[PDB]
């Protein structure tokens, strides 16, 4: 009796009559798996597990398609796949029980359920009707919600069945779209070039990361196919796709565009001139990343390891941030994990977790820095070792997190020239296992920490102090005689002395009136001592 | 057309912008254009 | 006329009223004070000349429009024998800064010896008992952001 | 369009309004701090007028100073000037009853 349950929700074979839905691309093996499980008699009704937008319901749709055709065997022949409209159906229980009567009438109605966890209300007669049988259905939820479901293993694990449905390949998605690019280009009365499709996929998997394939790319195709239409009242290209991505995420279209194979040229300039000192160090790392990233090498591993050695507090973190800005930009690609906190062999628990795992989960397009790795322990050490092997860590859910374009840079002090060139390997092979060393991409070591470079940093720092004032208001200028007077200072933290000599003294003198706003405040050594003047 | 069955019940922004009461919005051309695009779309027509 | 001059001072005033922090053009009875704050302290706390110097220096630089960083005004660790002033200096400072020294946030860190007592600085995680009244410290700073913890 | 004036305690604020995060934005906060001792004395005198008229006794000025300072010192579980006027009205009722 079609009336009632058709008033509940529309049938999928009704749509498949004219095949309104686009024919799904690929998934033939996964749909074959669905046919396998639906063929069984004990645990016959499956549940499709996957992230949202991966096209789990597309698999049920292609299933209804293969049902209309003959690909389906005979036992599953004559099976109408339907769904459930919770809205259109005191009395809803009456209508739903009527639906169950019709399910009992004809035992050939494979039902479909999206968001199965929040559905089983209806469970009151569905879960019972499952036990009795002949409610064979399909389920579409996430992973964690499938865990929430199997926590009802008592009466529900026996019947259901898992079918992991995952992202199509960044390659496969191209054929997906090329197959279904027809429908949208018809709708919008435009045409979509295939280079535009591949570019949309290549910017979706990289620069958005919030949603999943192929949802990302399909949305981009449709946003372009509406933008170009409104632009006319013809052909969509890479330009429009870069523009709509730039509108989405907020990055400049130019940085989306040119940086594919030419930013590597600017990178070494940035490294060479963003930190002062560590001359051969920037040469080393710059050479290194050009070997890995530009090179056709290390496909499985991440960009690779960089254990920074020498005195801690000379520019390691600053080199790291400069490199982050270089290769990925934003100065926000760098994630930091303070391994001094992991001085406990249980601390890895918070990894398995509000730590690097969630960080790389949020953005697989980033740099990662481990400082005070010496403070780690052999267990977290083996953890990061198998990571450096493949990046694949699995914490708190077995999440096979990928390390595609991350950077692994470890920082510590085993040093604490050539004699140092030897002692570094000495205390490495002496402080932990040699295999972890052997997963080298490159090892960056700077020994000297004091030079004229140091004074330059102070100059830079003085500039920063001027910056923040040109920000709010003032016109400070440190005469290089005074800069040298300050720099004549042992210990590295000279900014503290900057604060003392300049910031304090100036604030004391400004409070009492010897300075007012809108004045060019030149600080200079006139007799071997700080002197303030205003020029305005 | 011209149905007083809803304007009786809703608040028309556009009829207000007729007599120029709404305060002008500065910038946000990207987001307005994106609302427009999404408004001219078939997979996900409704914007939020 | 002249009154149509909503200027930096008036935004400064509505801020310093909104948030307790005093961002405005300080005047007399303040600059004289900030300069003489070393003498006020060295009145309340006898001896220990060096400390009051550094505390007054930090409060001045912060109050003189310097202290560009987004990091806190100061950060001091007072060490020494018992009964020297390590607490008396802080009480004097909060009193001279505000008055009555009772706006001072006082946290007896000698009470958080346990591992789990670290809850009542940041609260108790959502859902768990005591979630609403959370933040024995945090709520005190969101109440009065310009104070001496 | 509608002008409002809200009034919640710090506790209900953090627990309820802060939780909403949108209606909160609509309103404008204004911290009202507890009076110091002296301000409390002046408040207490202004109200002393009415409390005298209601109990039909006369409340000494130093009586009020003592109420303020005592209740600042030996109650320390509720705030001023509620504390002080509570003491004042207690004493008023007590004295009127002592008339009988
Ligand atoms: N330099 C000082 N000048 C004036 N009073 C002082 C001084 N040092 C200590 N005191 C007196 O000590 C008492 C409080 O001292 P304070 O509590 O600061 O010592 P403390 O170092 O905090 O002690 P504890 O070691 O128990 O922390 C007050 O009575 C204060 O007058
Ligand atoms: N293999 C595929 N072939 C063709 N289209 C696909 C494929 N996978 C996903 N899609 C597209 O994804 C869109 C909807 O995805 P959907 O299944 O609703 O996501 P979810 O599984 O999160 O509900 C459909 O327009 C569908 O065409």
């Amino acid at each position: 009796n079609t009336p009632t349950l058709d008033s509940l929700a529309r049938d999928l074979t009704a749509i498949a009559k004219e095949d309104s839905l686009d024919p799904v691309i690929g998934r033939s093996k996964e749909i074959q798996r669905v046919i396998e499980v639906l063929s069984r008699r004990t645990k016959n009704n499956p549940v499709l597990i996957g992230e949202p937008g991966v096209g789990k319901t597309a698999i049920a749709e292609g299933l209804a398609q293969q049902i209309i055709n003959n690909e389906v065997p005979e036992i599953l022949r004559d099976k109408r796949v339907m769904t459930l409209d919770m809205g259109t159906v005191g009395e809803f229980e009456d209508r739903l029980k009527k639906v169950m009567d019709e399910i009992r009438q004809a035992g050939n109605i494979i039902l479909f359920i999206d968001a199965l966890h929040t559905l089983i209300d209806a469970s009151n007669i569905l879960k019972p009707s499952l036990a009795r049988g002949e409610l064979q259905c399909i389920g579409a939820t996430t992973l964690d919600e499938y865990r929430k479901y199997i926590e009802k293993d008592a009466a529900l694990e026996r019947r259901f069945q898992p079918i992991q449905v995952d992202q199509p390949s960044v390659d496969e998605s191209i054929q997906i779209l090329q197959g279904l690019r027809d429908r949208y280009e018809a709708h919008h009365r435009v045409s979509i070039t295939d280079d535009a499709i591949e570019a949309a996929v290549k910017l979706s998997d990289r620069y958005i990361s919030d949603r999943f394939l192929p949802d990302k790319a399909i949305d981009l195709i449709d946003e372009a196919g509406s933008k170009v239409r409104l632009r006319s009242f013809s052909e969509v290209t890479v330009d429009d796709i870069a523009m709509v991505v730039s509108s989405w995420t907020g990055v400049p279209v130019s940085k989306i565009a040119q940086t594919e194979t030419d930013k590597l040229l600017n990178m070494e300039n940035i490294l060479h001139s963003r930190v002062i000192g560590q001359d051969e160090a920037v040469v080393a790392v710059a050479k290194a990343v050009r070997r890995a990233r530009a090179g056709l090498k290390d496909p499985k591993r991440p960009i690779g390891s960089f254990i920074f050695l020498g005195p801690t507090g000379v520019g390691k973190t600053e080199l790291a941030r400069a490199l982050a800005e270089s290769i990925f930009g934003d100065e926000e690609s760098m994630i930091r994990i303070d391994m001094s906190e992991y001085m406990e062999k249980h601390s890895t628990s918070r990894l398995v977790g509000g730590q690097l795992t969630e960080k790389v989960r949020r953005k697989p397009y980033s740099v990662v820095l481990l400082d005070a790795i010496e403070k780690a322990h052999p267990d977290v050490f083996n953890i990061l070792l198998q990571v450096l092997e493949d990046g694949r860590l699995t914490d708190s859910k077995g999440r096979t997190v990928d390390f595609r374009n991350t950077i692994l840079i470890m920082t510590s002090n085993v040093g604490a020239h050539k004699d140092m060139k030897d002692k570094v390997m000495g205390e490495l092979k002496r402080a932990f296992r040699p295999e972890f060393i052997n997963r080298i991409d490159e090892i960056i070591v700077f020994h000297s920490l004091e030079k004229k470079h140091l004074t330059e940093i102070v100059s830079l720092m003085s500039d920063q102090l001027t910056k923040r004032l040109k920000e709010q208001d003032l016109s400070i200028e440190l005469t290089d005689a005074a800069k040298a007077k300050v720099a004549e200072e042992g210990a590295r933290p000279l900014r503290r002395a900057i604060q003392k000599h300049v910031e304090d003294r100036l604030s004391e003198e400004l409070l009492r009136g010897n300075i007012h706003k809108g004045q060019h405040i030149v600080l200079d050594v006139e007799d071997g001592e700080f002197v303030v003047k205003t020029t305005a | 057309a011209n149905t007083p069955t809803l304007d009786s019940l809703a608040r028309d922004l556009t009829a207000i912008a007729k007599e120029d009461s709404l305060d002008p919005v500065i910038g946000r051309s990207k987001e307005i254009q994106r609302v427009i695009e999404v408004l001219s779309r078939r997979t996900k027509n409704n914007p939020v | 006329q002249e009154n149509s001059e909503v200027t930096v001072d008036d935004i400064a005033m509505v801020v310093s009223s909104w948030t307790g922090v005093p961002v405005s053009k300080i005047a007399q009875t303040e600059t004289d004070k900030l300069l003489n704050m070393e003498n006020i302290l060295h009145s309340r706390v006898i001896g220990q000349d060096e400390a009051v110097v550094a505390v007054a220096k930090a409060v001045r630089r912060a109050r003189a429009g310097l202290k560009d960083p987004k990091r806190p005004i100061g950060s001091f660790i007072f060490l020494g024998p018992t009964g020297v002033g390590k607490t008396e200096l802080a009480r004097a400072l909060a009193e001279s800064i505000f008055g009555d020294e009772e706006s001072m946030i006082r946290i007896d860190m000698s009470e958080y010896m346990e591992k789990h007592s670290t809850s009542r600085l940041v609260g108790s995680p959502p859902g768990y008992v005591g979630y609403d009244e959370g933040g024995q410290l945090t709520e005190k700073v969101r109440r009065k952001p310009y104070s001496v913890v």
